[PDB]
């Protein structure tokens, strides 16, 4: 899953 | 609240603020106009159940694929779901039409707990009403420069991938936060950079800032 930093 | 950031994205943008024989960005902040509430963290797994996310205060939230929203709030218990046609329930962790759900928002609370940094943790946030409910995600998506974010309280935030650079616009007070590179930050009225100016970065971010304001309205 892409995310945030 | 689209429609009236849309027109104090114009306006700021049709000043030309970056074109000036002296910008004076510094004589626009307004701390007092920082946010009450912006996404800190966030996990995008559209490709099977939705898009779940924190914002500063610690709360959670899903915005499913079915377009429903649950949130979390930060006492840990207290939830609120809305329907794709925008319809509030407000309920417990502690029905069972919701069982499934809650536990998607628990997977995702810990893999944000367990991964990621918290975006603008060294920021105080306004302090409004400890009583009022939380804002929910109403839609989100991706491009080749950011991710968009719109709050149910006409917020919209903006993160850039290349630099790390965020954009949290406030249609309400007519301001903008702008997190940079370096983690610091600056709240900004918008009136007052059409007044004093701005450096080309954050003038390039205010025009990609009414492009996503664009895209959001005709979505
Ligand atoms: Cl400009
Ligand atoms: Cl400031």
């Amino acid at each position: 899953p892409l995310h945030s930093t | 609240h689209l429609s009236d950031m849309l027109q104090q994205l114009h306006s700021v943008n049709a000043s030309k603020p970056s074109e000036r024989g002296l910008v004076r960005q510094e004589e626009a902040e307004d701390p007092a106009c920082i946010p009450i509430f912006w996404v800190s963290k966030w996990v995008d797994y559209s490709d099977k159940y939705g898009l779940g996310y924190q914002l500063c205060d610690n709360s959670v939230g899903v915005l499913f694929n079915d377009s429903t929203r649950l949130i979390l709030y930060n006492d840990g218990d207290s939830l609120q779901y809305i329907e794709r046609d925008g319809t509030e329930s407000y309920l417990t962790v502690s029905p069972n039409s919701l069982m499934k759900k809650i536990t998607l928002l628990k997977y995702f609370r810990n893999y944000m707990s367990e991964h990621l940094l918290k975006a603008g943790a060294n920021i105080t946030p306004r302090e409004g009403d400890e009583l009022a409910r939380l804002p929910y995600l109403r839609t989100w998506f991706r491009t080749r420069s950011a991710i968009i974010l719109h709050l149910s309280n006409g917020s919209v935030q903006i993160n850039f991938f290349q630099d790390h650079t965020k954009l949290i616009l406030c249609p309400l007070m007519a301001a903008v936060t702008y997190i940079d590179e370096k983690r610091d930050f600056r709240t900004y009225r918008l009136s007052l950079l059409e007044e004093y100016g701005c450096c080309k970065e954050l003038a390039s971010r205010l025009r990609y800032a009414r492009t996503m304001v664009d895209k959001l309205l005709s979505s």
